[PDB]
């Protein structure tokens, strides 16, 4: 029975360390995380006085409590040896406990209950469905006079694209409003908002898009009003994906638009970058090759070109232009990929003077959300003007995401063959958002005896799968095969009409930047892809999968 | 302990003047001083926290600066609504404590009172004693003079004045005279009147009653 | 939703004892402050207690320290505050407000909610139901009342038609009279045509001694 | 003001971070100790709930309370963030709580209550002035049903030997009794014992010797019976300071006697080194010059001679010695040195065979407790039998050690120029016992500009001081100079005859081995040491004063 | 010197409610585990509750659960257990006993101190003060005693001549007679030859009703 | 909850005699046992914790054996004043648990009782009823047969039997007979008589009364 796990607080429970009171084992790794079923709420948990653990300071065996989830929350509270910790209440809906045991000697160990801790909030959260309407605070536009913490999310049937955009916003600690690609703390982070930051139209094609949104009584006054409309869409085959992304046009907000630098007059910031803007562009504060403009597409978007020109000082007529440069992609804007083409990087040329506009069609469509331009050689200076080129993975027929990413796939339907950990989060597999991907136990093993299973739920048409590296000596699946089934229980893999053979899929070249594969369309509920080649550090992996539902007679 | 003290103790000001109470902390408190707002009968409410920050819900028109030993509230655009007691409390020392308290009136225009006299009912005499009121309803200034007269005899020191709490609306009082004296003494006389000196009457309004009447 | 609701105060003997409950609904009293503040009749706001009940630690002005006593059933999501040897000089209206303190340093000591305070009154003299009196009318605008005389202790509540008429209405402060005990009038002014069509019915309450009587006012004569 | 501190928790108080509930200073570094008056009593520490210090994980400013006293003390707990640590009750009669500010921001702090906690035990403690007596638990020889901590002190007047033996002894958690050269906890420990480890005669001329004693009643049985004996000396002029300090006699007991290892076939113990013993002797696990036979003397001793042999082996008849050797010596076991001739060790010639003896007189007396003796050359193996000559440091007329190394001198009456830590306990003055020593506040000074005083308090004959080195680029004095006062205040220095001009002493070669200055006797209630010279390190010493009580008329 | 002393107990209705009170002295009882054990009339030992009062961790045996609330005041150090609703199977003596746990993970639970027990008794019946009569020797070793008869609560103290007289006596356990009532008898053996010369009174006390009378026996005919 | 169940119930054994209580625990519970002495009507002492370990002042002929589930308290030299009832608990668990307990007895030489006999007094004949005790000082062992008679009426379920604990020195048991009927059923006969069957007596005594006496 492995230590530790996921608890819903909705009813109160024990955790103790995994003998108690039988002393505890020795190279032990329990952790924890209660949660409340209400953003709304707050954990509290109480220690039994009769508290055992290794002393001298700490060094070897204790007990962690930090405030949130994951590691990386900060940190409650450290104990070790006979005195049990003082009552902990969280300050969110979550809590994440560890316990570390060494080599070398034991003791009794801790005994705690956890419930849920009431402050006064009220949770306001609706869900939305109609075609149009207002998404705001509680008795906008004044103070609704009680703390909040509530989810609105906007759901939209399939063709049809979300946009939200904010009239009025009025708000890091105590207010703040983040908004989600999917249910919150499961599909990705679009952004966290507070004060008067103001946040940019959005438009999503995921299917959900969802706000988390908390207050407090000790800020004097403030909501936000915002309005959603459900737009319908229609896939077109004779289509091309080659749109403008949006610098000219506006659709990607200055918000979305940054860089490493920019120079001492700001006279030349970033958001002076969008293509054919007649004031100046965007320089850095020096001239190097470690500089870069970035531009943050918010949602998972296809790139298909790179169009860039120079620029004119407008207070003194001079020409500066960037003449070439690298593409530098990542899908969280923390872990990166240098475009390559072959073995070695992809040196782009650029532009030959400041006015002229210089295409660059990517060799290959390329998957992700941040992107990074960086000027290699330059004349006189590095001054920029770009417009980015592509599409939505979504544009495609019957090419929908079907859950992995947002969370529509619940965690109970993602099953695996192995697992490296004892006890696995299943959200670890989810293309993009995972935080780290799916490992098998001995992560290389011998071809086909692993697999990843998707449970789509219902029948589902299934056009697609997009496949991903894992992030936490990197592994990444270097080619697979994937089989489906409607009952669950008989399978057939995909075949290739040439070889006549279950088909090998190319995986990615990185462990961060996905590949779509597309395929001819199948009935399935269950989808598994099966790695057949992997990088030297074997098979790490995240999935989504593509398609859409089934649909005559007399 | 540490003792705060406030300055006014109480005053009066128009709707729409700016006001300024004052908050004097008898040792360094940093800005840790909270200002809460009393209106009669009512529990106080947070307005300021941390000498400077408003507290939900609370108008915009309220504010609070300080900073060390002494600290302001100001109440920029003043409303017949912010009648009320106003105190300051340090949140600093380990036991907290208040000043004394602001109390804030609001200046209106004068208003003549309506005078009332009631004469005592049957069911009263029969007990022991009889009372008798003169109600002067709604009026400004609070400052008013209530004259009692058995068969002219100026009697004093036998009657009781009860004056309400200034309407948060418009800002006027009302106000009781209650005269007592033993039915013995009572039917000594017949006619009883009551005279009311006050600022926005242009001569002394005198109510009056005849005992028996039919 | 946050609310504190204090009850048990009242008419007690000098030396005498007494316990106070303040009773939170919508949120959970451990990890919070909960303080009393006391304040006696129409004087200023006195701290005099509090407690901190996760830790217990508690503390209390010296003006009731070493006789009264703050303490916490979270299992009912209490707070009491026990005084004894009580003196006159504690007789005053008892609040008992909140603290949210942890994770707030700029919130330390600050009290964001209150409850509605229980009166606490420390007299030798006994209870005292009240007589009332009406107060009729004449033989534009005539006015009418109610005169609740002789009762003790405080308070007294008065109404109208049992809420119905509120507009125009002015209950008076008790008066402490010579004779030692209260006495208030309850008035409204009403249109001298709809008098003598109406029902106009007062109606008195005191907790203190139980007593409910509604009184008919009339305009009578002969 | 000075963070930190010494609180006698007779009286209940506070302590708190600096500026409490202001905000506390950067780069800090308070350390408090709070003790109860009895040995009986222990601490408790309350929080208050208004609690914050820096989170992150606590790398930078924190919270640390440990059980007993100083640094190496147990950690009870370390706590940063938002929650006042839950009750701390102490284990013994002492609390030591230490605060720490990185160099960048910080928070309101900490405040705390302490008080003494009560536990049940008894104070059972006696002083014990008569010339012989019992010393015993209460109710021996049965268990006295009671918790006790007790303080039995023999004190003696001078000239008078304490002789503690012990009958019976029946007790490392719950019970203990150790012995004390001095005031407990502020003189040194001759040792720690408990179990039936039956502690061996004291000889002790300090003029006090004292035993902390402690029980449990879980403990089932448990108690101890020993007699104590005061014995009139008398110190001659004619006498040589060159007797047997045991080894032969069997006045070093077995329980004195240790060493780095032993042969495996145990016939050879350190037990054995005695000079002149008919069953072999000494010899190691291996043969090597990483070796040593160590003799603990207990007390501060005088050496002069040691006398070496080497063993026939009596099962075999071969004959084993050593040749040379080298002798390393210690006055607390931890802190060494190598006795040194001219600039290099000494190495002492030894035997030339088995049965011989060979004594070596040390160019001059040494002062010291721990001898170690190291084989450098030998013939077959290393063969040890050992005598150690000398005499007391008391065996001098008019000799007596005057307070600072047992505590008869109070911390109040130790006084100093500078002192190197804002508060400056008074105790690291003292000769041995003190943990540190006494460092000025730029220990690098100029001569004559600091000293160190000590006030007897009354007036005494002096005849002499003992300097030591200081323990925590190892500091100490190499040259002194000493003045002497009655009012406090008119000072004369001791004056060399030949120079005329102020005597100035020889100090130490070693920061740890002692020396002993005499001079002729003067009336003093007053002594002051004045460094004139020292190591790079800069100042550091402890100190002790040699002398005795004034005394005719008609 | 390490001691506990309850008290509190006593008769109670059937749906009543009583509140005994366990008092350290010697020692500071934050920091210790108080418990309560509960043992009915010539039963085995029953755990019943406990506390932790620096933390105040409680918890209780499911016969008690919902109706018996733990509790402390450190300022008075000492622990409470009120106990609400009180059936008849409660009827017990009740001990409260200390546990040390701190430092000391071989002894918890552990109960090393326990107080000397106070008696718990439910009944509809009421108090009813004894009536004690005098057994009379005859007319080597006479014996003789005194009978206390009809008595309700439990228990009665007998002694002999203030104390003076204990070797030789037996006092019985006390029988419940048809009539619903107690009765136990107290005899002594002595001389035939100091009987009939010498003070022989029995001193009989029932706190449950506040009886002492001191009857002495004497060998009485005619 | 752990259930403890003790074994024997309960056992009589001579002074010397090497006694073993059991005590079985529901399950595993490492070795966390502790076992406590009870002497009738006073608080029950803690003798062994932790299975094994003597508590304080407990003579050494105690011992505690186990590690599990089973357990075993040994007193290897049995005492008179070891008459006791020995608990063992629990002490595992987050509840306490003890239990149902094993109740030691002495065994002695038999010991013939001392039986007298006491008539009603007149203080009580006069309130309405009377009772006739009959002691039996010291005896071993307790079973001991009591027979009334009134006239040679062989009396029967109309008095009632109350036994002494047995003494923690001389191991001896008395005993009391206390007979009830109403005065005007008692006036009815003259001579009373109380017989005494046990074993320490080689035939029954029987000790009698005269009514009125002189």
């Amino acid at each position: 029975p492995p230590c530790g796990g996921r608890l819903n607080s909705k009813d109160a429970g024990y955790i103790t360390s995994p003998g108690y009171p039988q002393d505890y084992p020795s190279h032990q790794n329990c952790e924890w995380i209660v949660y409340a079923p209400e953003p709304n709420q707050k954990i509290v948990l109480n220690f039994n006085p009769h508290f055992e653990i290794e002393k001298h300071d700490c060094k070897y065996d204790f007990i962690e409590i930090r405030d949130g989830d994951s590691e990386s929350a900060d940190l409650l509270g450290k104990h070790c040896g006979n005195i049990a910790p003082p009552t902990i209440i969280s300050s969110g809906s979550m809590l994440y406990i560890k316990f570390t045991s060494d080599y070398a000697r034991q003791g009794a160990g801790f005994s705690l209950r956890y419930e849920i801790f009431k402050t006064g909030s009220e949770d306001c959260s609706k869900n939305f469905t109609s075609p149009n309407g207002t998404i705001e605070s509680p008795g906008f536009p004044e103070k609704y006079p009680h703390n909040l913490d509530c989810t609105f999310t906007i759901l939209a049937k399939p063709k049809m694209e979300i946009i939200l955009q904010f009239l009025i916003f009025d708000l890091c600690k105590y207010d703040w409003l983040d908004i989600w690609d999917g249910i919150p703390h499961v599909g990705p982070l679009i952004g966290k908002y507070c004060g008067t930051k103001t946040p940019s139209e959005l438009r999503s094609s995921t299917g959900i898009l969802s706000l988390t949104f908390h207050t407090d009584m000790a800020v004097a006054k403030d909501g936000f009003s915002a309005r959603y409309y459900l737009v319908h869409q229609e896939p077109l085959e004779n289509f091309q994906c080659n749109v403008p992304l949006g610098m000219e046009s506006g659709r990607i907000a200055n918000e979305q638009i940054s860089a490493s630098s920019t120079y001492s007059d700001g006279r030349w910031t970033p958001q002076q970058s969008r293509l054919h803007g007649d004031d100046n562009g965007w320089t850095p504060n020096l001239d190097s090759n470690k500089e870069y403009l970035q531009v943050d597409l918010r949602f998972l978007t296809m790139l298909t070109a790179i169009a860039t020109q120079g620029a004119i000082s407008r207070e003194t007529q001079n020409g500066y232009y960037v003449k070439s440069y690298k593409l530098e992609v990542s899908t969280n804007g923390e872990d990166w990929m240098v475009y390559r083409h072959g073995k070695n990087h992809k040196v782009f040329q650029a532009n030959n003077d400041a006015t002229e506009v210089v295409l660059n069609k990517l060799h290959a469509p390329l998957l992700t959300r941040f992107v990074r331009i960086r000027p290699q050689t330059w004349h006189s200076g590095i001054a920029l003007r770009l417009e980015l080129f592509g599409c939505r993975v979504t544009d495609a027929p019957c090419s929908n995401m079907l859950g992995m990413l947002s969370g529509l796939i619940a965690d109970s339907q993602i099953s695996a063959s192995s697992t490296q950990e004892y006890l696995w989060s299943p959200s670890a597999a989810r293309l993009v958002s995972s935080r780290s991907g799916w490992f098998p136990r001995i992560p290389q093993a011998q071809p086909g005896e692993e697999w990843l299973q998707v449970d789509l739920g219902t029948p589902k048409t299934v056009k697609g799968v997009i496949i991903q590296g894992a992030r936490g000596a990197r592994a990444f699946v270097r080619k697979f095969k994937v089989s489906y089934s409607l009952n669950g229980k008989d399978w057939e893999y995909i075949q290739d009409p040439r070889t006549q053979q279950p088909k090998l899929f190319e995986g990615n070249m990185h462990y961060d930047t996905p590949d779509i594969r597309r395929f001819d369309p199948i009935p399935a509920q269950y989808v598994r892809v099966y790695p057949e080649r992997w990088s030297p550090a074997g098979i790490g992996m995240r999935l989504e999968v593509l398609g859409c539902d089934w649909t005559h007679h007399h | 302990d540490i003792q705060m003290t406030q300055s006014p103790s109480s005053l009066s000001a128009s709707v729409g003047d700016r006001v300024t109470i004052t908050c004097r902390a008898s040792q360094d408190v940093s800005t840790a001083v909270a200002w809460y707002q009393q209106k009669p009968g009512k529990a106080p409410k947070l307005l300021i926290y941390s000498a400077s920050f408003l507290y939900s819900g609370v108008p915009s028109r309220f504010s609070g600066s300080g900073s060390g030993t002494d600290f302001t509230l100001t109440i920029s655009s003043l409303q017949p609504e912010d009648f009320a007691t106003y105190y300051c409390q340090q949140a600093w020392a380990y036991l907290p404590t208040f000043g004394q308290g602001t109390k804030v009136e609001i200046k209106r225009t004068v208003a003549a009172p309506s005078v009332f006299i009631f004469p005592p009912s049957d069911e009263q005499l029969k007990s022991g004693t009889a009372s008798v009121v003169c109600l002067l309803n709604n009026f400004y200034p609070r400052e008013a003079k209530v004259q009692w007269k058995v068969d002219n005899a100026l009697q004093s020191g036998n009657s009781q004045e009860s004056v309400t709490e200034q309407d948060s609306k418009d800002s006027t009082y009302s106000l009781s005279s209650t005269l007592t004296l033993s039915k013995a003494d009572y039917e000594k006389h017949k006619v009883y009147a009551c005279e009311v000196t006050h600022q926005g009457l242009s001569s002394p309004v005198t109510k009056s009653f005849n005992r028996g009447e039919c | 939703e946050v609310q504190l609701v204090e009850s048990g105060g009242g008419l007690v003997q000098p030396g005498g004892s007494l316990r106070l409950s303040c009773a939170a609904s919508g949120f959970t009293i451990s990890g919070y402050g909960i303080h009393w503040v006391r304040q006696a009749p129409g004087k200023g706001l006195e701290w005099v207690a509090y407690i901190y009940p996760d830790s217990g630690y508690t503390d209390y002005a010296d003006s009731v320290k070493g006789r009264f006593t703050i303490s916490a059933d979270t299992s009912k999501n209490t707070a009491y505050l026990q005084m004894n040897s009580l003196r006159a000089e504690d007789t005053a209206v008892y609040y008992c407000a909140r603290e949210d303190f942890r994770n707030r340093r700029r919130l330390w000591y600050v009290m964001d909610y209150w409850g509605q305070g229980t009166l606490v009154t420390v007299s030798s003299a006994s209870t005292k139901g009240p007589s009332v009196f009406p107060l009729a009318p004449s033989s534009g605008t005539a006015a009418l009342g109610c005169l609740v005389k002789d009762y003790f202790p405080e308070p007294v509540t008065v109404s109208w038609n049992s809420g119905a008429l509120t507009s125009g209405v002015h209950t008076f402060p008790a008066v402490l009279q010579s004779s030692g005990l209260y006495s208030l009038s309850s008035v409204v002014t009403v249109p001298s045509s709809s008098l003598g069509t109406q029902t106009y019915i007062c109606n008195v309450n005191h907790k203190p001694s139980n007593t409910k009587v509604d009184k008919k006012v009339e305009p009578k004569s002969c």
